[PDB]
């Protein structure tokens, strides 16, 4: 996780990287905040 | 025919989403994954 460089090396595992284009890993946006929308009702249930 | 479209599947991503829970249960089947993925990568050079 050092860096691109170090990432496609222990992608091939080896420690030399020939010339070339290699596919590491994803890319992915990591979520912001946590959103709960439930109804407005309040009216507790008659469970007693 | 010359060739056909080059099409990549993230493994991970496709049988987990984004649940780490899923992925680390996919890790106890070994290198499934990375068969898969360098078979479609195979595919995609070939195309080209
Ligand atoms: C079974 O019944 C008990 C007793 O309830 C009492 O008698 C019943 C026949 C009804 O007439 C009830 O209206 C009456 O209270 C239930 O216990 C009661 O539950 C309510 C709801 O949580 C309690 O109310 C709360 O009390 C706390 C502390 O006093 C305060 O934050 C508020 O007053 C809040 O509303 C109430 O105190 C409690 N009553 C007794 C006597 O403890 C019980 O819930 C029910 N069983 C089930 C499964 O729900
Ligand atoms: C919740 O109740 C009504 C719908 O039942 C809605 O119009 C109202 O704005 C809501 N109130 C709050 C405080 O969000």
């Amino acid at each position: 996780a050092l860096d691109p460089l170090s990432e496609t090396k222990c992608t091939l595992k080896s420690f030399t990287v020939e010339k070339g284009i290699y596919q590491t890993s994803n890319f992915r946006v990591q979520p912001t905040e946590s959103i709960v929308r439930f109804p407005n009702i309040t009216n507790l249930c008659p469970f007693g | 025919p010359v060739s056909m479209t080059k099409t990549s599947v993230d493994c991970t991503m496709y049988i987990c989403g984004d649940s780490t829970e899923c992925s680390n249960l996919l890790l106890q089947y070994g290198s499934f994954c990375t068969q898969l993925n360098r078979a479609l990568t195979g595919i995609a050079v070939e195309q080209d």
